[PDB]
RNA sequence: CCUGUCAAACUCCAAACUUACAGACGCCGUUUGACGCGGGGAUUCCGGUGCGCGGGGUA
RNA sequence: AGUGCAAGAGCAAAAGAUAGCUUGACAGUGUUCUUCCCAACGAGGAACGCUGACGCGAAAGCGUGGUCUAGCGAACCAAUU
RNA sequence: UUAGGCGGCCACAGCGGUGGGGUUGCCUCCCGUACCCAUCCCGAACACGGAAGAUAAGCCCACCAGCGUUCCGGGGAGUACUGGAGUGCGCGAGCCUCUGGGAAACCCGGUUCGCCGCCACC
């Protein structure tokens, strides 16, 4: 920018999207990466492999195409994340993928975080991933119990119209239950 | 030379042009080579580890197995056969 | 366009740059939340050679905690103009600084895909005076 | 000491003051002479062109310049002309003043490296070339043979 | 296709230059070889440029020299039309010559020594201290220029 | 802004050239066995000169 | 800028700073390069492994002292495990 | 790719600036702290929960060359330098010819305001 000697960071560092030092350590395993990403409204889970001209995504799952299986609730929460993980995990298995390492990008390794939920789901789908059980949420929160109880302190629906008034961690079970057998795209 | 350490007279070859300065891309540090492939040896000034003796910068050897993640490349110094322990970060496929 | 262009108060830092404290107490009551130590850098003649060393405290207030404070701070100040930032900030007073900016500031304070706010979307000294002056007082 | 000792450019360039100390000051008084307040807004422009690469000790530079400018007082102390010596003595020079043991010499002076065909002096004058004469005396005190060249001046 | 003639001796000539002449089958002064115009051969003659005389000869001249100084891979045998016909793909010297010139074959391919051991130039050459452009005899020549040399050393 | 100069221990630049490997041609080797491996016997470790590039030195 | 100390080189979501935790400055045994270009030669040094035991981390992973090139010593004898 | 995620090359992509775009696939800003989690003080950030509002930031799209960068034409320049050769020149420093290569600065005019891969998606 300033001169011939100036040093311009790599594009993905400029965009503040890729942590290259973490990326290298990640690529060390020689295993596929379980890319866990979030958005204000959604949660994505991809299984990426290394390629000659860039990464190759062999299997993915988005919290949006979750409804495609009977999801009638918001998609930016814990239950959402886990399921998206399991969905991508399953599609992963179908693709012949057996193991991966968790890439959480620029997100924080906070216990009970959605990225770990994503990790828990992918694992249950059958994917073999280096993890640590007590950094994961306690199942109930994964189910969405923390939100149901939050609506108990109602007075006004936590969900604007949406579905239910007292929410359903049960809707969660029905869905996980569904994903664990047959159905298309899995 | 006034001294005989490995970095004697390496000011040039072990320095980056101002623009290539800073941590290098990970793609080439993870590159995989097969036994028999021809690889060019060239130290990446930005990459500390996996280096080999500066005297071999410029050599083109043959991958013959590895040690840990590091590769074992056979070269011929003058008329002498030598084996060099080096990481992908400092290797490039010939042709 | 507007609504997302109109100024707002983001943190008010009240700090007492002492030179070695007991002062925290008053900051705690004047604001309403714990003060933070103020270590210093460099060794200097004012018998301040200690690098890591408590030499004052500060308190960053946000939201109501900031208004409810300025609703008494401002009144105790007269000044205006020249004493304003080029980014629409101003410090008066024991110091009390007011950082002002518009709605999409998080874009530069978050971790992922962060970005510096465009000069156009920045807050000017003038656009600042307006906002505040338009809230219980007068400029210059 | 004779110019014979330092007039050739056979040694490596030796100019890094960060590695050389005790370098004698230069004898060259000024580089800009005459009406330095004015810019080269003159009809005629003559130059003194060295005809062989050589090293010129600040000694000779000062004597050559003085002899030229001191003479350009055929026009007066505040005459209308501007005189410029464009080269500076950057090359530090030594002398081995023990015999050939530990002979790296000690700094004794400075000299300017001028390549054949460069102009060492440039004067600016109105059709009043007394300067041509100021230079016959100038290249009289520098090692090389020289060429007195006139540039803007088809007023022959 | 160019005719190469060593005009300067081995004493004091770079070794890598001497080897080159040897790779081109010339091991003595006045020995001559025919070389195809290829990138690889071009580089070689360029390196040998200062101790040789080269150029594209005329059909005739090649014919005169072939007849006068060509030899079997082994033996004294004169290479005349009959020899050419009874030993090569061609029917006579001219046939061979043409093939050589159009770089369709080589002296070896036809059972002939790659070297035409010429005679000292009758009347002497232009000197081995200067190139042609300077009145000497070194370097690239004209077809008419090469022919005179070759013919003088016939 | 304009204007005057430099670098063996400066470099936004940058040769010729030297150099690793590979293919091609050449030359060479397969009864003249090359490339290489193992073993026996040395001599040698005062050098000099020309040319090119040098460093020191008035030389 | 800083990174203990020459000089040159490396380093920015770090190799720097702060905080916290920890003792991998661990035992064993090698591969290779270096010392000694080519091209034989010891001590020393480094890179890269493996076996075992550990530290930290969600994990990939990092730690075979300090970012890299100086800070080193044979046989005999003694003391020590 | 009517806005996305992971990347390769790592400025041709930087710096600066203009215009355009969203009841929705969307991304954001945004709204909000019972929870997991969090600030040596602050739900600012990090983390979690969520849509009342907005397209003003960001982002995506179209474009501008003033600066920086890349490549090209013409000029500088076959100049500077240089591998090989010479009973060519010069008191000498050094130069010249033949042969094989061949620059930098700068000026003027173009180019460049990223390209490409995988996945997902009215
Ligand atoms: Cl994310
Ligand atoms: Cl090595
Ligand atoms: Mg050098
Ligand atoms: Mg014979
Ligand atoms: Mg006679
Ligand atoms: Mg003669
Ligand atoms: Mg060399
Ligand atoms: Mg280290
Ligand atoms: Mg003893
Ligand atoms: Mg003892
Ligand atoms: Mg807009
Ligand atoms: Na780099
Ligand atoms: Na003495
Ligand atoms: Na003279
Ligand atoms: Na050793
Ligand atoms: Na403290
Ligand atoms: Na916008």
């Amino acid at each position: 920018a300033t001169g011939p000697r100036y040093k311009v960071p790599m594009r993905r560092r400029r965009e503040a999207r890729t942590d290259y030092h973490q990326r290298l350590r990640l690529l060390k395993s020689g295993k596929p990466r379980l890319v866990a990403r979030k958005s204000n409204k959604h949660v994505r889970a991809q299984l990426v492999t290394l390629g000659p001209n860039g990464d190759d995504t062999l299997a993915s799952a988005h919290s949006s195409d979750l409804a495609e299986y009977g999801w009638e609730a918001p998609t930016g929460n814990m239950p959402s994340a886990y399921l998206t993980g399991l969905l991508a995990g399953l599609r992963a298995q179908e693709a012949g993928v057996e193991e991966a390492v968790l890439d959480i990008g620029l997100n924080s390794p906070t216990p009970g975080s959605k990225v770990f939920a994503i990790q828990e789901g992918a694992i249950d789908a059958g994917l073999d991933i280096p993890h640590n059980d007590d950094v994961l949420a306690d199942w109930q929160r994964t189910r969405g119990a923390h939100i149901a109880e939050y609506d108990e302190q109602l007075e006004e629906p936590l969900y604007s119209g949406d579905f239910d008034a007292a929410d359903l961690p049960e809707h969660f079970d029905e869905l996980r239950e569904t994903l664990l057998d047959g159905d298309i795209e899995l | 030379p006034s001294s005989n350490g490995p970095l004697e007279g390496t000011r040039g070859k072990l320095k980056n042009k101002p623009r290539d300065r800073g941590t290098s891309p990970p793609q080439r540090a993870v590159e995989e080579f097969d036994d028999g492939e021809k690889v060019h040896l060239k130290i990446d000034p930005s990459v500390p580890n996996g280096r080999f003796h500066p005297r071999f910068d410029g050599q083109t050897g043959t991958v013959e197995g590895k040690q840990g993640d590091a590769y074992k490349v056979d070269i011929v110094d003058g008329g002498k056969e030598k084996t060099i322990i080096v990481t992908a970060a400092h290797l490039r496929r010939q042709e | 366009f507007h609504e997302m262009r109109e100024p707002r108060i983001e943190k008010v830092v009240v700090h007492m740059g002492i030179g070695h404290a007991n002062a925290e107490d008053i900051l705690g009551e004047i604001t309403g939340q714990m003060p933070v130590r103020t270590k210093a850098k460099r060794t200097v003649g004012e018998f301040d050679i200690r690098e890591g060393d408590p030499i004052g405290a500060k308190v960053t207030l946000r939201d109501e905690m900031a208004e409810e404070f300025l609703q008494t701070a401002l009144p105790l100040a007269e000044l205006a103009t020249s004493q304003f930032d080029d980014t629409g900030n101003f410090s008066f007073g024991l110091d009390v600084t007011v950082n002002l900016v518009r709605p999409g500031y998080r874009v530069a304070k978050r971790d992922k895909a962060s970005r510096s706010i465009p000069t156009k979307h920045r807050l000017n000294p003038a656009d600042a005076v307006a906002f505040i002056e338009s809230t219980y007082d007068v400029e210059v | 000491k004779p110019g014979a000792m330092y007039r050739n450019s056979s040694k490596p360039a030796y100019t890094r003051r960060e590695y050389i100390s005790g370098i004698p000051g230069k004898k060259i008084a000024q580089f800009d002479m005459g009406n330095n307040g004015a810019g080269p807004t003159y009809p005629a422009q003559v130059e003194l062109v060295v005809e062989k690469p050589v090293q010129i000790r600040h000694n000779a530079l000062e004597a050559a310049r003085v002899a030229a400018n001191r003479y350009v007082q055929n026009s007066g102390a505040a005459a209308n002309y501007k005189f410029r010596i464009r080269k500076f003595p950057f090359h530090v020079i030594r002398e081995n003043k023990d015999g050939m043991r530990a002979p790296f010499g000690k700094p004794v002076g400075t000299a300017a490296r001028v390549h054949g065909a460069n102009h060492i002096f440039i004067a600016w004058v109105n059709p009043d070339p007394n300067v041509e004469e100021a230079w016959r005396r100038a290249k009289m005190k520098v090692t090389p043979t020289i060429n007195i060249d006139s540039s803007p001046a088809g007023n022959a | 296709m160019h005719a190469l003639v060593q005009l300067r001796g081995e004493v004091n000539m770079h070794t890598d230059i001497q080897d080159t002449l040897e790779m081109l089958n010339i091991h003595h002064v006045n020995h001559c070889t025919l070389v195809p115009e290829t990138d690889a051969y071009r580089g070689m003659v360029a390196k040998v440029n200062d101790f040789v005389a080269f150029g594209e000869p005329s059909q005739e001249t090649l014919e005169t020299v072939l007849a006068t100084r060509a030899e079997p891979l082994e033996g004294d045998a004169d290479v005349d039309d009959e020899w050419v016909a009874e030993h090569t793909d061609y029917d006579d010297i001219s046939g061979l010559a043409f093939a050589l010139l159009s770089e369709e074959t080589t002296l070896r391919e036809q059972g002939l020594s790659p070297t035409l051991r010429l005679h000292p130039p009758r009347g002497g050459h232009d000197g081995v201290k200067h190139p042609v452009k300077e009145g000497g005899q070194l370097g690239k020549h004209d077809t008419e220029g090469i022919d005179d040399l070759l013919e003088a050393m016939r």
